[PDB]
């Protein structure tokens, strides 16, 4: 188990910034919804009434 | 209340009566000395584009180096190539007495030259010879 850890420089940065030194996210590509999903009547028939995860 | 924008063309008609600034015997120097006085959260995203730079430049200095590196693992052995060229020399050529011009011209024929593509005919005719030679 090759610990990696981002050791920052100084702490001016926020705890969890994307330090420039790992590689790029994915490049993706292939990936493709332009177009909206099809399940949006029946999203619009699910709401969510409730407090939110971790607002506060 | 002056920053870096403040004008002395501005503030001299603000000061110009003061014991202090008719103290100063030159005009020139009343204007240097002014030059001179004018000059958490944007500091710290200012400090983080700057290790964000210096990580990037050391990280695109050891991508070099390690492109350098592997450039030089194929050019000082592409080793592959120069490994098939000993290999085309030693298989389809066994008699020294053969040319290199003649044998290449022979080896032509051959579908294992053309896995020799990497390398340069002077360095494979020297490869030949030195084949031939051993």
């Amino acid at each position: 188990p090759n610990v990696v850890f981002i050791k920052t420089e100084d702490p001016d940065l926020p705890a969890f910034y994307f330090d420039p030194l790992i590689n790029p996210i994915s490049h993706r590509h292939s990936v493709k919804s332009q177009e909206p999903l099809p399940d949006d009547d029946e999203e619009f028939e699910l709401p969510e009434f409730v407090e939110p995860f971790l607002k506060d | 209340h002056l920053d870096s924008q403040s004008r002395w063309s501005k503030v001299k008609d603000k000061v110009e009566s003061d014991p202090r600034y008719k103290a100063v015997d030159s005009s020139s120097m009343r204007e240097d000395l002014f030059k001179q006085y004018i000059e958490e959260k944007e500091l710290e995203r200012q400090a983080r584009i700057e290790a964000s730079l210096r990580e990037r430049e050391r990280e695109v200095q050891k991508a070099r180096s390690e492109q350098t590196k592997e450039i030089d693992r194929e050019r000082e052995q592409r080793e592959e190539a120069i490994q098939n060229f000993k290999a085309l020399l030693s298989d389809m050529v066994r008699s020294s007495d053969v040319s290199w011009s003649d044998t290449r011209r022979t080896l032509r024929k051959d579908h294992r030259w053309e896995s020799g593509s990497l390398l340069e005919r002077e360095e494979k005719e020297k490869l030949f010879n030195e084949h031939i030679e051993a």
